């Protein structure tokens, strides 16, 4: 009952004297506020355009400008569920809206064809198997805003129009993109699921603690940052059931693994392999419970205030049992993942007089070379000393310290991100059921955009993928859409939203761009950073106006900045200092040679040559498009995630920064194109079969549109409201939504109908006894009356007395 | 709206019974309304006969035939039910597409759903018409609906 | 009228005219009330006599006797009747049915008529025995 709608719909009782209050559209208005964004004045004085406003927040005044006044609207709308509804569509009304609810504890809105969700920061109790059960099959309109909705709509149409589906959510880092994945897949692996190891559904619920541990780490903005994409798609055979699962991952940070920021950890997996959590496995790993003894992971922060890396480290156990996983290959990972903990232990000091680099004890190499299944004198040997081949030859040559710290870090990076894909192949093994498979669900979940104060290589490829995104939304959020009206015959005026991105993307993208300079600078043996830097600045500087030099720092302590980029979602500082390391990565074959012969079978598969790599950013931009071509073949349901404040605390609203997100999201364009045009538009052929029932007047088969004329034209329907495409029928916001009230006011009446018929044949068969009991009772009463006036008949009461004696 | 010759006495007659079944006094209890048209052969919805006059219960209010006759003639115009419009009804609550609804969903149906028939009566159309389910408990829609738009003597 | 029926209404008649002139009066009715235990009162005797068109000869007597005790059922059509009302013919009513089908439906029996009807009707048990009060109303026991 109404108990599970606690924080998913408006009391509107109490709220009933929230929208009966004093209101005036000529009075109250929203004005420009430092602080709060907009803050809710009452106009007074008139002056051509210098009108004088009281801010009620303070009881203040102020003079604005005629033209920085925006409309705001009546007490009806409050806490509204669907913002394309507002009599007035403003940056400040949109903002009331997703506030009010938001202190009211709802963090889900409709804003129009998309959702809005903003970041709550604690549990709510709205995601139970109850809430899910209320939800199943729901129109939008019909309950409350939830994601729940989101991913059944997407179901929905998936079954109806026979075509994949994609959900995209998109946010800053940290507005929480991942929690709303995790959700999205829960349900509908709980209304699509088919009839030690668990099930499927268990399966891809358990993939994810597992992918986190390895995938996830402390940031600045997020406590558990996932440090690369991942696209999972969820596969519905014939019966409309899951049947399988894959997925995808994206650049996987590989700094993190051998470097941490002050405040910021290395991936999770690292601390909860030393808590000791389950000590069986210390002596397996070899390590010592404490994360402050390694130097790869105690570079910043050890613990995070919500995360309890022993529980933690429990679940991913479990999570691995529950994924099939045998006890070696489980083992195999861990050991893997202590083995770069101890490589980082391993310590190297300069030759006597050779300043050269050399050994330096062997406990830890020992270690090392011990579960990784090699030896650890053929492995400092490697390291200290490798033999560079041509063709078939071999040169032998020694290397000082940082060269070999380097070849070690490497190593490490090299082992984590090849282990990382091989964890990713192995779930998709298990989650790849040969079921028979017509149609997919895919969710993407990709590093939000994000601002360091130190911004390098692994920002620009994030916030790069985030500026592509964007803008595959406003492509079809405004390109598309309007391409469709046209197409369908519809006269329409275009319109520009000015959503566009291309600027910032063809500057990155493109030959002229970055990328593309750093590609070709990895081709060239002596390019360094300064090299860079002129063939960046020789391009873009002074010549494009996203491309800018470093302003004036704006924030305590930050780094090193070459050239700041203007980002959709802010201008962004990067420094290109080991960029063109970082984008092409060493593969020294001489331990590659090693590994690859390792009695350890795990270690022995992550390194296989082949039989008888290009540069990252070239490998990301390819993948990347591969991607965004295949979503282009989806049908896309985006969820804005937005980030409240930058406390991490619950119910704060900092107006300012929830703006901003409204703005380079393009909250309000989408909903100002929602309400333009006509969102709704459905097949001739679906609209016949769903709605002939609104006038069953006709029916004598006979083709789509014709039926679908019949039935518009005989309910009515205001010609505005609509337009008959030439395959499709489109309908004004709104409009679809009443149709199917009216179906289902239909369906109750002639459900009532069926129920009158009943009713009558019920009667009409009693008819016959009640009119042959009609018989019956006259001849009762007629009978017990003559019996009655003879006992009582003077006469009787003689003739009585008289028989006897006769 | 024109009541032949034959309805116009039918009505004279089913007033009598009934009029006779509450006392015999020219009067018919105004809760029984509904219940006269349905001897008629109208299949009025309890809303139709609140609307034209009908009482919630028994003793409220008496008709003369005279207070009849329009209230039968109102009924008389209402909308009745169609096979497609009921078998289209059905196909909402069948999965399968076979024409199949659990035997429970029926009783869901009639006894949740629209204006609530009482499980007594659900019970009571069932036997009649001998609606049978099959072991896994289903029933075969169309032809129920076929039996109750068939009256109590089909043949 | 059987004829044997006839000969009892005879008999009947000469037993009640005393004075033998034929005719019955109030003196004669009284006198033979009187024989018998109660004498109906001068109050109630004439009401008697009222029941006759004119004089109160033996063709009057044996009239005013078919009007009231002609025009009933057989002991067969009433214990029909109330078969139609018992469809698990298990012979009985339940007391509580058959009296609200006698005092709120088809010609309701007033208070005094219900009564009258049920200080003397077969009833245990809250079942009402409807052949054992046919047999009953048919005056024959
Ligand atoms: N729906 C939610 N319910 C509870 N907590 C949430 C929710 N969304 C975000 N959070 C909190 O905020 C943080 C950011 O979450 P997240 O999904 O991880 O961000 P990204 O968008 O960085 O994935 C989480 O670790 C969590 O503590
Ligand atoms: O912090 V998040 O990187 O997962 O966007
Ligand atoms: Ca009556
Ligand atoms: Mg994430
Ligand atoms: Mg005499």
């Amino acid at each position: 009952s109404d108990p599970d709608f606690q924080y998913l719909a408006v009391d509107r009782k109490k709220l009933m004297k929230e929208q009966t209050a004093a209101f005036d559209g000529k009075k109250n208005c929203w004005v420009p506020d430092e602080k709060e964004g907009f803050a809710s004045a009452e106009i007074q004085s008139s002056k051509g355009d210098e009108i004088t406003v009281k801010i009620v927040a303070d009881s203040s005044t102020r003079t604005v400008k005629k033209d920085d006044i925006q409309s705001m609207n009546p007490p009806k709308f409050e806490k509204l569920e669907d913002m394309a509804n507002m009599t007035y569509l403003n940056e400040a009304s949109v903002l009331y809206n997703l506030r009010s609810r938001y202190t009211s504890g709802l963090i889900y809105t409709y804003s129009g064809l998309f959702c809005i969700a903003v970041n709550p920061y604690r549990r709510l109790p709205i995601y139970t198997d109850s809430v899910i059960a209320k939800y199943r099959g729901k129109r939008k309109t019909e309950i409350p805003p939830h994601l729940f909705s989101v991913a059944d709509n997407a179901y929905q149409n998936m079954v109806t129009d026979r075509e994949n589906q994609s959900c995209l959510i998109t946010g800053e880092s940290g507005a929480g993109k991942t929690e709303n994945t995790k959700k999205v897949i829960m349900y509908l692996a709980k209304v699509a699921c088919a009839v030690k190891e668990g099930s499927l559904e268990d399966q891809i619920i358990q993939a994810n603690p597992v992918l986190e541990a390895y995938g996830n780490a402390k940031t600045t903005r997020n406590n558990n940052s996932s440090r690369f994409g991942k696209f999972i798609r969820i596969h519905f055979g014939p019966t409309g059931k899951i049947a399988g699962a894959d997925i995808e991952t994206y650049l996987l940070e590989k700094s993190r693994v051998t470097y941490q920021q002050s405040a910021e950890r290395n991936y999770h997996i690292f601390y909860q392999i030393c808590s000791n959590a389950i000590p069986e496995l210390n002596d397996v790993m070899l390590v010592t419970p404490d994360s402050g003894l390694y130097s790869f992971i105690n570079q910043g922060c050890l613990t995070v205030d919500n995360i309890d890396d022993v529980e933690e480290f429990k679940l991913c156990d479990e999570a691995f049992d529950i994924l099939g996983f045998t006890k070696e290959e489980k083992q195999s990972m861990f050991k893997c993942t202590a083995s770069i903990l101890h490589m980082g232990e391993m310590k190297f000091k300069q030759r006597p007089r050779e300043e050269q680099a050399e050994s330096d004890g062997t406990a830890e190499a020992e270690k090392v070379a011990f579960l990784c299944g090699i030896n650890a004198g053929d492995l400092l040997k490697a390291l200290l000393k490798p033999k560079v081949k041509v063709g078939t030859e071999m040169v032998t040559k020694g290397q000082n310290m940082n060269q070999v710290v380097n070849s070690v870090g490497a190593l490490a990076k090299s082992l984590y991100d090849r282990m990382f894909n091989w964890l990713v192949r192995r779930v998709n093994k298990t989650l790849d059921t040969k079921a028979k498979r017509n149609y997919y669900i895919g969710v993407l979940d990709i590093a939000g955009f994000e601002i360091f104060d130190f911004n390098s290589f692994e920002q620009l490829c994030i916030n790069y993928t985030n500026e592509r995104l964007q803008q595959f939304f406003n492509h079809h959020m405004f390109i598309l859409e309007q391409e469709e009206y046209k197409k369908e015959g519809i006269a329409w005026e275009f319109i520009d939203f000015g959503m566009d991105l291309q600027m910032c993307i063809d500057l990155i993208e493109k030959p002229m761009g970055i990328l593309s300079i750093l590609e070709e600078e990895c081709m060239f043996p002596k390019a360094d950073d300064k090299s860079f830097q002129d063939k960046l600045y020789q391009n873009h500087m002074g010549k494009n106006r996203m491309f800018t030099k470093p302003g004036k720092p704006t924030r305590p302590n930050q780094g090193p900045a070459h050239f700041e980029l203007h980002h959709y979602a802010g201008n962004v500082p990067y420094s290109i200092t080991g960029w063109l390391e970082k984008n092409k990565d060493p593969i020294n074959e001489n331990v590659v040679a090693l590994l690859g012969a390792s009695k350890e079978p795990l270690v022995a598969e992550l390194f296989k040559a082949p039989e008888e790599f290009q540069t990252i950013s070239a490998v990301h931009r390819e993948s990347l498009n591969k991607l965004m071509k295949n979503l282009y073949s989806t049908h896309p349901h985006f969820v804005r995630c937005i980030i409240p404040n930058e406390l991490k605390q619950p119910g704060l609203v900092d107006a300012e920064l929830v703006l901003h997100q409204l703005q380079c999201n393009g909250v309000l364009e989408g909903i100002r194109i929602c309400r333009k045009g006509f969102p709704s538009r459905l097949i001739y052929s679906e609209f016949k079969q769903r709605y002939s029932i609104l006038a069953p007047n006709a029916i004598p088969f006979v083709d789509g549109k014709t039926v679908s004329e019949k039935i518009l034209a005989g309910l009515q329907m205001d010609p505005a409201e609509y337009r008959l495409g030439t395959t499709k029928v489109f309908f004004k916001a709104g409009v679809l939504g009443n149709l199917e009230e009216m179906r289902d006011e239909r369906l109750s009446k002639i459900i009532s109908m069926f129920q009158a018929h009943i009713r009558g044949y019920l009667i009409r068969k009693a008819y016959k006894k009640l009119q042959d009991q009609r018989i019956g009772l006259s001849v009762i009463q007629r009978n017990i009356r003559k019996w009655l006036v003879l006992r009582n008949w003077q006469w009787w009461k003689l003739y009585s007395k008289v028989k006897p004696l006769l | 709206p024109k009541l032949s010759q034959d309805e116009i006495d039918d009505l004279k007659d089913v007033f009598e019974l009934f009029d006779f079944w509450d006392g015999r006094d020219g009067a018919v209890d105004a809760f029984k309304l509904g219940d006269v048209c349905r001897c008629l052969g109208i299949n009025p919805r309890n809303e139709d006969v609140f609307a034209v006059g009908g009482t919630h219960k028994m003793g409220e209010k008496s008709l003369p035939f005279e207070e009849f006759l329009p209230a039968y003639e109102g009924l008389m115009d209402c909308e009745q039910g169609t096979f497609a419009d009921y078998m289209e009804a059905f196909k909402t609550f069948d999965r399968e597409g076979q024409g199949f609804i659990s035997g429970a969903e029926l009783r869901h149906v009639l006894t949740a759903l629209g204006e609530r028939l009482s499980d007594e009566d659900v019970d009571e159309i069932i036997k009649l018409t001998d609606l049978q389910e099959d072991l896994e408990g289903n029933v075969k829609y169309e032809d129920f609906v076929k039996k109750v738009m068939a009256g109590p003597y089909p043949d | 009228l059987p004829q044997k029926q006839i000969q009892e209404m005879k008999e009947a008649f000469s037993m009640i005219d005393v004075d033998r002139d034929g005719f019955v009066s109030k003196e004669d009715i009284k006198a033979i009330s009187e024989q018998l235990g109660r004498a109906p009162d001068d109050k109630e005797l004439t009401a008697m006599l009222k029941e006759a068109p004119g004089p109160l000869n033996f063709t009057m007597f044996l009239s005013i006797f078919s009007d009231k005790l002609s025009g009933t059922d057989s002991e067969e059509t009433i214990r029909n009747a109330f078969a139609m009302f018992d469809e698990q013919e298990t012979k009985k009513l339940n007391i509580e049915y058959i009296k609200d089908l006698l005092e709120n439906m088809g010609d309701n029996f007033n208070k005094d008529e219900m009564r009258m009807t049920f200080k003397e009707a077969p009833v245990e048990g809250g079942k009402f025995d409807y052949v054992k009060f046919t047999a009953m109303i048919k005056g024959s026991g």
